[PDB]
Protein backbone atom coordinates (compact mmCIF):
# COMPACT_ATOMS: atom_id res chain seq x y z
CA UNK A 1 0.00 0.00 0.00
CA UNK A 2 3.07 2.21 0.54
CA UNK A 3 3.28 5.85 1.61
CA UNK A 4 2.96 7.05 -1.99
CA UNK A 5 -0.73 6.31 -2.37
CA UNK A 6 -2.46 6.66 0.98
CA UNK A 7 -4.26 10.02 0.76
CA UNK A 8 -3.61 13.52 -0.57
CA UNK A 9 -3.54 15.45 2.68
CA UNK A 10 -2.54 19.10 2.24
CA UNK A 11 -1.01 21.50 4.76
CA UNK A 12 0.12 20.24 8.18
CA UNK A 13 3.05 21.52 10.23
CA UNK A 14 4.52 18.81 12.45
CA UNK A 15 6.84 19.56 15.39
CA UNK A 16 8.36 16.33 16.67
CA UNK A 17 11.34 16.39 19.03
CA UNK A 18 13.98 13.76 19.84
CA UNK A 19 13.34 11.33 22.72
CA UNK A 20 16.95 11.70 23.70
CA UNK A 21 16.33 15.31 24.63
CA UNK A 22 12.94 14.95 26.32
CA UNK A 23 12.06 12.95 29.44
CA UNK A 24 10.45 9.52 29.13
CA UNK A 25 7.82 10.39 31.75
CA UNK A 26 6.77 14.03 31.30
CA UNK A 27 4.21 14.86 33.99
CA UNK A 28 3.44 11.17 33.65
CA UNK A 29 2.38 11.10 37.28
CA UNK A 30 0.16 13.97 38.36
CA UNK A 31 -1.08 14.61 34.83
CA UNK A 32 -1.48 10.96 33.86
CA UNK A 33 -3.54 9.96 36.89
CA UNK A 34 -6.62 12.19 36.48
CA UNK A 35 -7.00 11.04 32.89
CA UNK A 36 -6.79 7.46 34.09
CA UNK A 37 -9.66 7.85 36.50
CA UNK A 38 -11.49 10.06 34.03
CA UNK A 39 -11.61 7.40 31.37
CA UNK A 40 -11.92 4.51 33.81
CA UNK A 41 -15.24 5.92 34.89
CA UNK A 42 -15.92 6.51 31.21
CA UNK A 43 -15.81 2.75 30.73
CA UNK A 44 -17.51 1.63 33.92
CA UNK A 45 -20.43 4.04 33.44
CA UNK A 46 -21.65 1.80 30.63
CA UNK A 47 -19.93 -1.50 31.33
CA UNK A 48 -20.91 -1.82 35.01
CA UNK A 49 -24.60 -2.72 34.76
CA UNK A 50 -23.77 -5.80 32.71
CA UNK A 51 -21.34 -6.66 35.54
CA UNK A 52 -24.13 -6.36 38.07
CA UNK A 53 -26.36 -8.42 35.79
CA UNK A 54 -23.83 -11.21 35.62
CA UNK A 55 -23.36 -10.76 39.35
CA UNK A 56 -26.98 -11.32 40.35
CA UNK A 57 -27.37 -14.03 37.72
CA UNK A 58 -24.28 -15.73 39.14
CA UNK A 59 -25.20 -15.46 42.79
CA UNK A 60 -28.89 -16.16 42.41
CA UNK A 61 -28.19 -18.96 39.96
CA UNK A 62 -25.72 -20.55 42.33
CA UNK A 63 -27.96 -20.27 45.36
CA UNK A 64 -30.75 -21.45 43.08
CA UNK A 65 -28.92 -24.64 42.31
CA UNK A 66 -27.83 -25.23 45.88
CA UNK A 67 -31.23 -24.60 47.48
CA UNK A 68 -32.75 -26.75 44.76
CA UNK A 69 -30.29 -29.53 45.52
CA UNK A 70 -29.30 -29.78 49.21
CA UNK A 71 -32.50 -28.64 50.94
CA UNK A 72 -34.64 -31.32 49.30
CA UNK A 73 -34.74 -34.11 51.94
CA UNK A 74 -36.02 -31.65 54.54
CA UNK A 75 -38.66 -30.49 52.07
CA UNK A 76 -39.75 -34.06 51.38
CA UNK A 77 -40.79 -35.33 54.81
CA UNK A 78 -40.23 -38.95 53.78
CA UNK A 79 -41.64 -39.63 57.23
CA UNK A 80 -45.12 -38.84 55.91
CA UNK B 1 44.17 56.42 3.18
CA UNK B 2 41.03 54.53 4.06
CA UNK B 3 42.10 54.67 7.72
CA UNK B 4 42.51 58.38 8.34
CA UNK B 5 39.77 59.39 5.92
CA UNK B 6 37.42 57.01 7.71
CA UNK B 7 34.80 58.83 9.72
CA UNK B 8 34.58 58.49 13.48
CA UNK B 9 31.60 60.66 14.36
CA UNK B 10 29.66 59.46 17.38
CA UNK B 11 31.93 57.60 19.79
CA UNK B 12 31.36 54.01 20.85
CA UNK B 13 28.88 54.01 23.71
CA UNK B 14 29.51 50.85 25.73
CA UNK B 15 31.24 49.59 28.87
CA UNK B 16 34.87 48.49 28.90
CA UNK B 17 34.74 46.14 31.89
CA UNK B 18 33.25 42.84 33.06
CA UNK B 19 29.74 44.33 32.97
CA UNK B 20 29.69 44.55 29.16
CA UNK B 21 31.38 41.14 28.88
CA UNK B 22 28.03 39.30 29.01
CA UNK B 23 27.17 37.98 25.53
CA UNK B 24 24.68 39.86 23.37
CA UNK B 25 24.17 36.46 21.76
CA UNK B 26 23.29 33.38 23.82
CA UNK B 27 25.14 30.10 23.65
CA UNK B 28 22.71 27.86 21.84
CA UNK B 29 22.12 24.20 22.56
CA UNK B 30 21.34 22.13 19.51
CA UNK B 31 17.92 20.47 19.30
CA UNK B 32 17.70 17.35 17.18
CA UNK B 33 14.07 17.78 16.13
CA UNK B 34 11.76 17.66 13.08
CA UNK B 35 9.34 20.17 11.52
CA UNK B 36 7.03 19.12 8.65
CA UNK B 37 4.63 20.82 6.20
CA UNK B 38 2.42 18.86 3.76
CA UNK B 39 1.19 21.26 1.04
CA UNK B 40 0.66 18.34 -1.31
CA UNK B 41 0.17 20.81 -4.17
CA UNK B 42 3.88 21.55 -4.09
CA UNK B 43 5.38 20.21 -7.32
CA UNK B 44 7.77 18.04 -5.34
CA UNK B 45 9.35 17.39 -1.96
CA UNK B 46 12.30 19.51 -0.88
CA UNK B 47 14.14 18.15 2.10
CA UNK B 48 16.99 19.36 4.28
CA UNK B 49 18.45 18.20 7.58
CA UNK B 50 21.13 19.43 9.95
CA UNK B 51 23.54 18.18 12.56
CA UNK B 52 25.08 20.35 15.27
CA UNK B 53 28.39 21.87 14.22
CA UNK B 54 31.42 23.84 15.49
CA UNK B 55 31.08 27.48 16.48
CA UNK B 56 32.22 29.75 13.67
CA UNK B 57 35.24 30.93 15.64
CA UNK B 58 36.13 27.29 16.30
CA UNK B 59 38.86 25.84 14.00
CA UNK B 60 37.15 22.44 14.40
CA UNK B 61 34.90 23.54 11.54
CA UNK B 62 37.86 23.59 9.12
CA UNK B 63 38.52 19.85 8.64
CA UNK B 64 34.79 19.31 8.15
CA UNK B 65 34.88 21.25 4.90
CA UNK B 66 37.18 18.59 3.49
CA UNK B 67 34.60 16.14 4.79
CA UNK B 68 31.98 18.16 2.99
CA UNK B 69 34.26 17.97 0.00
CA UNK B 70 33.78 14.21 0.06
CA UNK B 71 30.03 14.78 -0.20
CA UNK B 72 30.73 17.31 -2.94
CA UNK B 73 27.68 18.49 -4.85
CA UNK B 74 25.51 17.36 -7.75
CA UNK B 75 22.66 18.40 -10.01
CA UNK B 76 20.88 17.22 -13.15
CA UNK B 77 22.18 20.19 -15.16
CA UNK B 78 25.74 18.84 -15.10
CA UNK B 79 27.22 16.50 -17.67
CA UNK B 80 26.03 13.56 -15.60
CA UNK B 81 27.17 9.95 -15.55
CA UNK B 82 27.46 7.13 -13.02
CA UNK B 83 31.24 7.38 -13.33
CA UNK B 84 31.41 10.57 -11.32
CA UNK B 85 33.33 11.17 -8.10
CA UNK B 86 30.32 10.98 -5.81
CA UNK B 87 28.00 8.20 -4.71
CA UNK B 88 24.80 10.17 -4.20
CA UNK B 89 25.49 11.89 -7.49
CA UNK B 90 25.70 8.68 -9.49
CA UNK B 91 22.60 7.42 -7.69
CA UNK B 92 21.02 10.66 -8.81
CA UNK B 93 22.25 9.72 -12.28
CA UNK B 94 20.66 6.31 -11.78
CA UNK B 95 17.33 6.26 -9.93
CA UNK B 96 17.36 10.05 -10.31
CA UNK B 97 16.69 10.51 -6.59
CA UNK B 98 18.56 13.79 -6.30
CA UNK B 99 17.69 16.33 -8.90
CA UNK B 100 20.26 18.11 -6.78
CA UNK B 101 21.88 17.79 -3.35
CA UNK B 102 24.36 19.82 -1.35
CA UNK B 103 26.00 19.95 2.08
CA UNK B 104 25.34 23.31 3.69
CA UNK B 105 27.73 24.43 6.42
CA UNK B 106 26.41 27.41 8.35
CA UNK B 107 28.49 27.80 11.50
CA UNK B 108 27.57 30.58 13.89
CA UNK B 109 30.04 32.03 16.38
CA UNK B 110 28.17 30.28 19.19
CA UNK B 111 27.23 26.90 17.76
CA UNK B 112 27.37 25.82 14.12
CA UNK B 113 25.20 23.82 11.73
CA UNK B 114 26.44 21.15 9.35
CA UNK B 115 23.82 19.56 7.14
CA UNK B 116 22.31 18.43 3.87
CA UNK B 117 19.94 20.20 1.50
CA UNK B 118 18.35 18.52 -1.50
CA UNK B 119 15.68 18.01 -4.13
CA UNK B 120 13.89 14.65 -4.43
C1 LIG C 1 -8.78 -13.68 32.59
C2 LIG C 1 -7.79 -13.11 31.56
C3 LIG C 1 -8.19 -11.70 31.04
C4 LIG C 1 -7.04 -10.93 30.38
C5 LIG C 1 -7.44 -9.47 30.02
C6 LIG C 1 -6.23 -8.60 29.65
C7 LIG C 1 -6.57 -7.09 29.57
C8 LIG C 1 -6.68 -6.57 28.13
C9 LIG C 1 -5.89 -5.24 27.92
O1 LIG C 1 -4.78 -5.13 28.36
O2 LIG C 1 -6.49 -4.13 27.20
C10 LIG C 1 -7.53 -3.46 27.89
C11 LIG C 1 -7.10 -2.02 28.18
C12 LIG C 1 -6.29 -1.48 27.01
O3 LIG C 1 -5.95 -0.12 27.27
P1 LIG C 1 -7.05 1.03 27.06
O4 LIG C 1 -6.35 2.34 26.86
O5 LIG C 1 -7.91 1.12 28.29
O6 LIG C 1 -8.00 0.75 25.78
C13 LIG C 1 -8.44 1.89 25.04
C14 LIG C 1 -9.86 1.66 24.49
O7 LIG C 1 -10.17 2.76 23.64
C15 LIG C 1 -10.96 1.61 25.58
O8 LIG C 1 -10.61 2.52 26.61
P2 LIG C 1 -11.12 4.02 26.53
O9 LIG C 1 -11.20 4.47 25.10
O10 LIG C 1 -12.49 4.15 27.15
O11 LIG C 1 -10.08 4.93 27.34
C16 LIG C 1 -8.81 4.32 27.73
C17 LIG C 1 -8.68 4.44 29.23
C18 LIG C 1 -9.90 3.80 29.90
O12 LIG C 1 -10.10 2.45 29.41
C19 LIG C 1 -10.07 1.46 30.46
O13 LIG C 1 -11.00 0.72 30.63
C20 LIG C 1 -8.84 1.36 31.37
C21 LIG C 1 -9.11 1.84 32.76
C22 LIG C 1 -7.85 1.93 33.57
C23 LIG C 1 -6.67 2.54 32.78
C24 LIG C 1 -5.43 1.61 32.77
C25 LIG C 1 -4.19 2.28 33.40
C26 LIG C 1 -3.88 1.76 34.82
C27 LIG C 1 -2.98 2.76 35.63
O14 LIG C 1 -7.48 3.81 29.67
C28 LIG C 1 -6.42 4.71 30.09
O15 LIG C 1 -5.27 4.29 30.20
C29 LIG C 1 -6.72 6.21 30.40
C30 LIG C 1 -5.67 7.15 29.81
C31 LIG C 1 -4.44 7.33 30.72
C32 LIG C 1 -3.21 7.92 29.98
C33 LIG C 1 -2.18 8.48 30.94
C34 LIG C 1 -0.72 8.33 30.40
C35 LIG C 1 0.17 9.49 30.85
C36 LIG C 1 0.47 10.48 29.71
O16 LIG C 1 -6.33 -2.02 29.35
C37 LIG C 1 -7.11 -2.40 30.49
O17 LIG C 1 -8.15 -1.80 30.73
C38 LIG C 1 -6.68 -3.57 31.40
C39 LIG C 1 -7.88 -4.40 31.89
C40 LIG C 1 -7.48 -5.62 32.74
C41 LIG C 1 -8.38 -5.83 33.97
C42 LIG C 1 -9.75 -6.49 33.65
C43 LIG C 1 -10.58 -6.72 34.92
C44 LIG C 1 -11.93 -7.41 34.64
C45 LIG C 1 -12.52 -8.06 35.88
Amino acid sequence: REFGHLTRMRHVITYSLSPFEQRAFPHYFTKGIPNVLRRTRACILRVAPPFVVFYLVYTWGTQEFEKSKRKNPAAYENDK
Amino acid sequence: QLLDLAQKHFSSLSGTYVEDAVPAFTPCRFTGSEIRHRDDALPLAHVAIAVEGPGWANPDNVPLQVANAIIGHYDSTYGGGTHMSSTLASVAATRKLCQSFQTFNICYAETGLLGAHFVC
